[PDB]
């Protein structure tokens, strides 16, 4: 929820589940995904980011 | 904005033909065409092969596939910077246009359109396909 | 659009296809069947009497070609019947008219078998 | 054997006259519209 | 296993002297103190010390006349085999722990690194040749990582795939 | 307008830097790995210039000195062979004994046992007989000691050397601008006046100043180290006059054009020299001459800075017709700015030139015992239809890509060009048929005779004693080149080869050359050679016409030359890009060179090479070709299975390295079809797997392992594919011939 | 001479010199020694 | 037809749109993202199944994903 905060990601589908990530921005105009996570490994397609929700990271 | 009609006395490129063109698809099924006005005289690339040189003015185009009309009009956009109609031609004479549908090129994001095949939920949400047996539906991104 | 090329777009060209059994202007397609039947069955009796497995015995190597030949046509009928019964569901182009056209392929070709093996016999 | 002249007609039968009814049938049926 | 000793089998004996008389057949045609003749001769040489070990080593043969291992620790240690599975066996443990240790040392050196990445593919010689000669001691510093803890990541920290 | 040399002075500093920065040519590769799949990209992009930057002029001088590291490693790898000529080798031994001594320059060290491959290849020597023909062009050249080949191994390495130099200079000190490389027509005017008719001039001043005068003397039985040093022959005239008589006149009848007094070292004998079963020297002498002056006079025809001479881009716009729209218009341009259309053309070429050699050589036989010699006949003839074929498939791969890349449809209407892209279905369409015609029509022949040989019906085969298929069109040309020095060519002494008909070459107890009489077989195995080329046409030809699109993909150009597919819609789009054309192509040219190969071996096995006895020729499988070839059982048992008891009974021998090679690459090849056969989905989730289990002790890579791309998944499984197969009919063949000849 | 060295740590280099040595390693105790089947002396 | 659905992580980049070679997708306005908009596949008779759009997003898992259903003349990418 903080700005560069380590949190590790609770979705399941996504690549980096149960990975840590560093919070680039949190979106506060109430979208459905405002946790901008930056990734220090790409995934398939090679992206480094990705959006989640406020229930779907937890701060570590 | 209203949706153009096709005129069928636009004149065509100047091709001298080639064996990728319509087929018998095109007098019972179904063919497209699209529709141009070009700037200037140039030659251009044909989306079923070889080189043709479009009129300066409007231009029309008889296509078997509306990927080759898309194809086509993805090269005027990005080469010759020239705007393009798209339309769906009948063997009952019924012409149908296509593209763009409002008037506005569906990358941009235009008022009066609504959301079709949107989910309301992230993809790792969808249900079991235990969850739809016996139910008639197409599979778990269906319910 | 479509090219068209002196193979395709010949006054001599198309002069030859328009007196072809298949696209002459005013024949019943019985009687198309019946020239194309006679044609074709009377050609098939040819590979089938110089190369068949009785090619080697006198008498018997006609008749068994013709009697190929003349298997071959009513299977070809055959097809020609299960054709007309798919593809309609130009009076050619016609259920009725691709019935008549397969019955005077059958009633051609066995003529035409039945020529060959006459020719062959004198 | 007895009714040696059996597979002089059945083979015939089985291995032509059979597959070429069957496949006109089935030609016929997977065509209906 | 129902073997003999390759230093009384029969078959044994018959092949040495086999592949004696195919290299002396050949020897015969070159004239003495040439090349192909020393190295003929030594070849000759080579068999001979060859079969003479391993008829000194206690290996069993078959019928065939060829050595046969014995890999069962227990007939090994009991019958003077454990020269052909065993020591070998221990020998290879240690190396590729030894391997296995220096490997996972330098990723693990490379990954507190600013380009972590950069390291495997441009090796970082020094420090590599460093964690290599530290691979010696593996087996101690690897069983007091099994004991503490540290040796495996957590099962909460791993990605895994939804079930 | 004015040919010269214009060159740009120190455009590339020469140093270390960029060699410390793996991917530093490629925009995308610089900014170093992410995954496993940068490491391959990085090896893969490496000699894609036209990708590394749009510039035509830095794509050409890197063109340029690349040739020259080319060249200077293929002269590193020729030096290589005339040192290891020259220390270990029986090369004299073979000088002296050339019928009963074995080639060998090979010799293996002592160690783990391998010793055994120093076989008794005779001179008093052990080693690894070669089939590469060393000896007997060395032989041909006049060599008769270690020291020439010493001073040529060290000349070798000199100009490598300065090869490797003037790919730095030309790179990194003085790159030549663009209209330097495009001046063609000074280009073509060199290369043909300069380098292949002064290479030829010098090569025929060679041949009969040294060649000619020390392998007559060999020839008339001379033993090697009493004969004179070529230097002997160059000053003293007396000497080159004993035997040749015309030198006592000197240059006095070369330019009173007297040239019929040089008839005895300047000849058209034709045939073969019946002491070594090689093509007369005094005949090359006088080839060369006469291809040395064609090539001088065909290298005046460009106008580069005199007036006189042709414009090229003239004579292509000249040439067009009412059937072709506006003719070669627009080539000049192609092949002046794109280096993969020239490729395109020189590869096809060079290939064909390479299948052409292997044909010709084989037929007359260019070097004194070469054609005795059954392993090299059999090696220089497969290995140069191999390179041959391999090229081909380059030259339709290069085409692809200079139509996806480099073909502009605005310099290109109604020429040539776009009439052929705008019929491209009728061609595809026809060329189809004509490979299904083909194949029933050759193949169904073979099936045809196999099944009446299976049921008991050998008089309704396809057979020289049955139904007949006689090649008459080929046993006429035969007949007409046998006849040729009576009436066509009345100067010739003799047709060009013993193959067209006539007597038995033989040396040394064995044939040399003789008649190759055409049968029926004959007449099935060609028609499947035209079958097989046919398709391997269609494969490529279709790559090449719709590289850019077709009625599936419209815009195919747009996804590149290479790419996997365009995803499971329009039914499934896998393997449309041009170069899934060439990787098909492969296997199909793979397939054809195979059967070509095997027609060869099988067919101067049974019916050329064998020993001359008193009574007649026995053959080495005894005219089995002519009776069992018309069956693919008779070639699966008397070719494949009898023949390749020597390669697997080899072992303890010499030739034990064919044998484990034989079994090495059925294993590669077999190796090749988990990549072909599979798809990279699979492997990338049990490489998920793979890494869980890295990951829980820690030895999970910064370097993310992927899966192989689709295109490198395919690219292994034919490379895998064609190591495999060639490697198992090299080992085969080789074992098979070293054994039996 | 650092770029220099720095190419010579490269993944490909490294790997040729290790496994140069390794081999050769091999081949010079199977040289010394030759035909081990058996760790006995 | 093919059945093509966009879920709610979509991000609205247009990029689907732009590599889509029949014209099935379109951004409709929408609130529950930065880009104030949303992709829509209101023309999936025209799908051909490219997986183009797939291909193009960049969110984690798919925003738009793909389907193969039953085949039509459209869909199956003929022009014969
Ligand atoms: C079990 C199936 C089967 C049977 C019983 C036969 C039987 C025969 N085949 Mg074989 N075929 C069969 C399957 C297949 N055949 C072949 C490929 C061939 C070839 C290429 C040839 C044969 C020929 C023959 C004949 C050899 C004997 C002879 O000396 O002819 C002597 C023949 C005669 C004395 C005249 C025979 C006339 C025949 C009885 C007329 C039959 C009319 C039809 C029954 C009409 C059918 C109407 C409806 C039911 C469809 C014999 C009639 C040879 C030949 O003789 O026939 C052309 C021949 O060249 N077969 C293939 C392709 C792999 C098959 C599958
Ligand atoms: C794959 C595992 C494995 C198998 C199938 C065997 C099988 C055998 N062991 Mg071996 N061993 C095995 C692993 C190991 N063993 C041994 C140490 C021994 C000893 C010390 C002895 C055996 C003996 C035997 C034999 C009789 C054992 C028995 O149960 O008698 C009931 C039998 C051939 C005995 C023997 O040598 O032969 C009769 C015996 O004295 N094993 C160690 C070291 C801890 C192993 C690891
Ligand atoms: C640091 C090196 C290293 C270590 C400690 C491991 C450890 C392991 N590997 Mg991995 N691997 C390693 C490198 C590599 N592996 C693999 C590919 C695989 C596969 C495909 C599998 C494993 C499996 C395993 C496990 C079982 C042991 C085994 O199967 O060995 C087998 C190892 C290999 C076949 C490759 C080994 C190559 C080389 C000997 C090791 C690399 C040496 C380093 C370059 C040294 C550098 C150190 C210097 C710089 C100081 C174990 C967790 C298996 C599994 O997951 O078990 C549960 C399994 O299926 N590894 C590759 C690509 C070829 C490597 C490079
Ligand atoms: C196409 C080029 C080419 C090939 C394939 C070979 C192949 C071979 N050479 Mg020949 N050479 C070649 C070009 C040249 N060679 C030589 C001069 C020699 C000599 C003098 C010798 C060879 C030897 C060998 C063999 C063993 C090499 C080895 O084990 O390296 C060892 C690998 C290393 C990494 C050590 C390199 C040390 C070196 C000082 C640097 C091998 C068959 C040996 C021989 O044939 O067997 C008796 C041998 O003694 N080569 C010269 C002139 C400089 C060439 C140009
Ligand atoms: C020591 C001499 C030397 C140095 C320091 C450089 C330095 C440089 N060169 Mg020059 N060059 C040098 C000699 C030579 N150059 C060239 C021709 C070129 C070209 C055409 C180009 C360079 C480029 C470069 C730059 C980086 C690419 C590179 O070197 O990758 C190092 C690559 C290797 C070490 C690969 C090894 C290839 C080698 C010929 C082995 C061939 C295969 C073996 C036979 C083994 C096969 C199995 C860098 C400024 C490139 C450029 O400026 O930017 C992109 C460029 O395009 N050089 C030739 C003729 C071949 C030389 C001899
Ligand atoms: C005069 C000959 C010639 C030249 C100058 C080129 C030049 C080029 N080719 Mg063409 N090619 C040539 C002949 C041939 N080509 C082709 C078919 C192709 C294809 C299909 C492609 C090219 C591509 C390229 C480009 C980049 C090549 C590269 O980066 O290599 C990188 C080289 C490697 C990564 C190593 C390759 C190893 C090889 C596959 C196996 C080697 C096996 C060994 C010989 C034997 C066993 C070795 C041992 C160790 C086991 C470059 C423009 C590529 C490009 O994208 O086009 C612009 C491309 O996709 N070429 C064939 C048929 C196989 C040829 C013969
Ligand atoms: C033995 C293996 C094999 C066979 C039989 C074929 C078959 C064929 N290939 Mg494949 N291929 C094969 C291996 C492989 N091919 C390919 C990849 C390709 C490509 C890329 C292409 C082909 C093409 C062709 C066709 C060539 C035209 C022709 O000869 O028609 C004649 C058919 C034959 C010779 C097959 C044998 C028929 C037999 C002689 C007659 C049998 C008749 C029956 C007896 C009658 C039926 C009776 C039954 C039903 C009762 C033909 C269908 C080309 C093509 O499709 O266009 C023309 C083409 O472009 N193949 C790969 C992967 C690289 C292979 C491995
Ligand atoms: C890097 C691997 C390697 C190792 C550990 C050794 C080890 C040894 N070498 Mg060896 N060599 C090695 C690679 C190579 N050597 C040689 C060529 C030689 C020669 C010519 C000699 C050695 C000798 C020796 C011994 C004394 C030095 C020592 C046992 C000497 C020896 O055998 O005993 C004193 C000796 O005379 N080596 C070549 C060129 C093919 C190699 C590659
Ligand atoms: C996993 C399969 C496998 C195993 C267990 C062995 C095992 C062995 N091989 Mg075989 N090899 C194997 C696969 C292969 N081999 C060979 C080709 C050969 C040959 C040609 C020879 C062997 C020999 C040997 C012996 C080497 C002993 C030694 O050098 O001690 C040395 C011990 C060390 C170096 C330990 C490290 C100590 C440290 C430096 C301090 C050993 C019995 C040799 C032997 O003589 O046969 C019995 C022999 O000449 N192998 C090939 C083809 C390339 C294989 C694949
Ligand atoms: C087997 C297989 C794989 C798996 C193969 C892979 C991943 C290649 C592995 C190559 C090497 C062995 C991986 C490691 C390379 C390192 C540089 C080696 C370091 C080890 C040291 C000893 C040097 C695919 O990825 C694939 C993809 C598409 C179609 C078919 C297939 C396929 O068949
Ligand atoms: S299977 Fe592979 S190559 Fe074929 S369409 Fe799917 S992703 Fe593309």
């Amino acid at each position: 929820r903080l700005w560069c905060v380590q949190v590790k990601v609770l979705r399941p589908e996504s690549y980096w589940f149960n990975e840590v990530g560093k919070v680039v921005s949190v979106d506060q105009s109430g979208i459905r995904y405002p946790v901008v996570v930056r990734f220090p490994t790409v995934n398939y397609a090679g992206v480094s980011t990705n959006n989640y929700s406020l229930e779907e990271v937890q701060e570590v | 904005w209203k949706p153009p009609t096709l005129d069928p006395s636009t004149p065509s490129p100047i091709f001298g033909g080639s064996t990728g063109g319509l087929l018998r698809k095109a007098q019972i099924e179904e063919f497209y065409v699209i529709t141009w006005d070009a700037k200037k005289e140039q030659v251009f690339e044909m989306p079923t092969g070889g080189a043709a040189i479009m009129r300066s003015g409007p231009n029309l185009l008889k296509l078997a596939r509306k990927e080759q009309c898309l194809a086509l009009l993805t090269q005027l956009r990005n080469k010759f910077k020239t705007d393009g109609q798209i339309y769906r031609v009948f063997p009952d004479g019924e012409v149908q246009y296509l593209h763009p549908k409002d008037g506005v090129y569906p990358e941009k994001v235009n008022a009066g359109r609504t959301a079709v095949g949107a989910k309301d939920r992230s993809i790792g949400k969808n249900t079991n396909p235990v969850a739809v047996k016996f139910t008639g539906k197409l599979g778990t991104y269906d319910v | 659009g479509m090219l068209e090329t002196p193979v395709t777009s010949s006054p001599l060209v198309a002069g030859f296809l328009s007196n072809l059994p298949a696209y002459r202007i005013g024949v019943s397609p019985l009687l198309r069947g019946v020239e194309i039947g006679l044609v074709h069955g009377f050609l098939v009796t040819g590979p089938f009497i110089k190369l068949g497995p009785l090619r080697n015995i006198p008498g018997v190597a006609e008749r068994a070609g013709c009697l190929s030949g003349a298997g071959l046509v009513v299977i070809l009928a055959v097809a020609l019947t299960i054709y007309g019964a798919s593809a309609f569901q130009d009076p050619l182009q016609t259920a009725d008219g691709w019935q008549k056209f397969s019955a005077g392929w059958l009633v051609g070709g066995l003529s035409g078998v039945a020529w060959a093996w006459i020719l062959t016999q004198t | 054997m007895a009714a040696a002249y059996l597979p002089s007609v059945l083979v015939p039968l089985v291995g032509l006259v059979f597959p070429a009814i069957a496949m006109a049938s089935l030609f016929l049926y997977i065509e209906k519209e | 296993s129902g073997l003999t000793p390759c230093s009384e089998s029969k078959g044994f004996a018959k092949r040495q002297k086999n592949e004696i008389k195919a290299l002396t057949k050949r020897l015969k045609q070159y004239e003495e103190g040439s090349a192909p003749s020393l190295a003929l001769k030594a070849t000759i040489e080579r068999t001979e010390k060859r079969f003479a070990n391993y008829g000194n080593a206690g290996l069993l043969c078959g019928t065939d006349g060829l050595p046969h291992l014995i890999s069962d620790p227990g007939l090994a240690l009991r019958f003077g085999h454990a020269g052909e599975t065993l020591i070998p066996t221990v020998g290879f443990l240690y190396i590729a722990g030894w391997i296995g240790t220096a490997g996972r040392d330098y990723l693990i050196a490379s990954k507190g690194e600013a380009k972590p990445r950069e390291k495997e593919y441009i090796i970082d010689v020094p420090l590599a040749l460093k964690i290599s000669a530290q691979g010696a001691g593996w087996p101690f510093r690897v069983i007091r990582e099994l004991q503490k803890g540290t040796l495996l990541e957590k099962d909460s920290n791993i990605t895994v795939s939804p079930r | 307008k004015k040919v010269k040399i214009v060159v740009d002075g120190n455009p590339v500093e020469t140093s270390f830097e960029r060699w410390a920065k793996p991917g530093h040519f490629s925009r995308t590769l610089s900014k170093g790995p992410s995954t496993t799949t940068w490491i391959w990209n990085l090896h893969a992009d490496a000699h894609d210039f036209d990708s590394h930057t749009s510039d035509l002029e830095e794509i050409s001088r890197k063109v340029f000195s690349a040739h020259f590291g080319q060249l200077g490693i293929i002269l590193i790898w020729l030096s290589g062979m005339y040192f290891h000529g020259a220390r270990f080798s029986n090369y004299e031994a073979w000088l002296s004994d050339p019928i009963h001594i074995k080639p060998s320059a090979q010799v293996v060290w002592p160690v783990v046992g391998q010793e055994i491959l120093n076989g008794d290849v005779g001179g008093g020597f052990q080693g690894v007989q070669i089939t590469s023909g060393f000896f007997q062009l060395w032989r041909a050249s006049g060599i008769t000691s270690e020291l020439q080949l010493y001073s040529t191994a060290i000349g070798g390495l000199v100009l490598a050397a300065a090869m490797f130099f003037a790919g730095w200079f030309h790179y990194h000190k003085a790159a030549p601008k663009l209209e330097w490389f495009q001046n063609v027509e000074s280009m073509l005017n060199h290369h043909l006046a300069g380098l292949l008719g002064l290479g030829s001039l010098a090569w025929a001043g060679h041949q009969i100043h040294v060649s000619l005068p020390i392998n007559k003397l060999l020839d008339a039985g001379v033993d090697p180290k009493e004969i004179p040093l070529p230097h002997e022959f160059i000053l003293n005239r007396d000497l080159m006059a004993q035997l040749y008589p015309s030198f006592s006149k000197g240059l006095a009848p070369f330019f009173t054009i007297n040239w019929s007094e040089y008839s005895d070292f300047l000849t058209f004998q034709g045939g073969l020299n019946p002491v070594t079963g090689g093509l007369w020297l005094s005949d090359q002498a006088h080839h060369h001459l006469a291809i040395a002056v064609l090539f001088l006079v065909a290298g005046h025809q460009y106008r580069t800075n005199w007036g006189i001479g042709h414009s090229i881009k003239e004579i292509l716009e000249a040439h067009k017709g009412p059937f072709t729209g506006e003719g070669h218009k627009g080539l000049y341009e192609i092949l002046t700015t794109s280096w993969h259309a020239q490729l395109a053309i020189n590869l096809a070429l060079f290939g064909s030139l390479s299948i052409i050699v292997a044909h010709h050589m084989y037929s007359m036989p260019p070097y004194p015992y070469l054609a005795t010699d059954y392993g090299t006949q059999l090696s220089i003839f497969t290995h140069h239809t191999w390179i041959g074929g391999f090229c081909i498939v380059g030259a339709g791969a290069h085409a692809a890509i200079f139509m996806v890349r480099d073909y502009d449809p605005t310099n290109n209407y109604n020429n040539l060009l776009d009439r052929v892209i705008r019929h491209r279905d009728a061609i595809v369409s026809h060329l189809n048929w004509v490979c299904i015609f083909l194949g029933f029509h050759s193949f169904g022949l073979y099936i045809h005779n196999d099944t009446m040989s299976a049921l008991g019906r050998p008089q309704d085969m396809f057979s020289d004693t049955a139904i007949q298929l006689q090649p008459v069109f080929a046993q006429w040309i035969q007949n007409t080149h046998l006849s040729a020095p009576q009436f066509t060519a009345p100067n010739a002494l003799a047709p060009t080869s013993p193959v067209w008909g006539g007597d038995v070459v033989a040396v040394g107890g064995k044939v040399a050359a003789m008649p190759i009489t055409l049968g029926t077989a004959d007449f099935m195995v060609h028609h499947i050679h035209a079958f097989t080329i046919h398709v391997t046409v269609l494969i490529l030809l279709k790559g090449v016409l719709y590289a850019r699109s077709s009625r599936l993909i419209p815009d195919k150009a747009n996804l590149g030359f290479r790419f996997p597919c365009d995803g499971p819609g329009r039914g499934g789009t896998c393997q449309v890009s041009a170069w899934d054309h060439v990787f098909l192509g492969l296997f199909w040219m793979y397939n054809s060179l195979s059967i070509a190969i095997f027609h060869f071996s099988w067919k101067m096995q049974s019916d050329v090479w064998g020993t001359v006895n008193s009574t007649g020729v026995s053959h080495i499988t005894g005219g089995n070709f002519s009776q069992s070839a018309n069956t693919i059982n008779g070639w699966l048992r008397d070719f494949l299975w009898a023949q390749s008891s020597q390669v697997i009974q080899s072992y303890g021998s010499a030739l034990s390295a064919y044998g484990l090679i034989f079994l090495g690459a059925h294993f590669i090849w077999a190796f090749s079809l988990m990549f072909l056969f599979s798809g990279r989905g699979y492997w990338q989730e049990l490489i998920e797997s793979i890494v869980w289990a890295h990951n829980k002790l820690k030895v999970a890579p910064s370097i993310q392992p992927r899966a192989l791309s689709i295109t490198q998944g395919r690219a292994v499984g034919v490379a895998h594919y064609l190591l495999g197969g060639i490697a198992t009919t090299w080992s085969f063949f080789l074992a098979r011939i070293i054994a039996v000849g | 001479m650092k770029n220099f060295t720095t190419y010579l740590s490269t993944a490909p280099v490294v790997a040729l010199i290790w496994f140069t040595f390794t081999a050769g390693l091999l081949i010079e105790i199977n040289r010394f020694f030759p035909d081990p089947l058996v760790f006995s002396f | 037809s093919h059945a093509v659905k966009i879920y709610d992580t979509c991000i609205g980049c247009t990029q689907c749109v732009r590599a889509c070679p029949t014209d099935v997708l379109e951004m409709v306005p929408w609130d529950g993202c930065k880009a104030s908009q949303i992709a829509s596949a209101p023309r999936t008779e025209d799908c051909v199944g490219c997986k183009r759009c797939e291909s193009a997003c960049p969110t984690d898992f798919l925003s738009v994903r793909v389907y193969l259903g039953s085949e039509t003349t459209r869909s199956m990418g003929l022009a014969y």
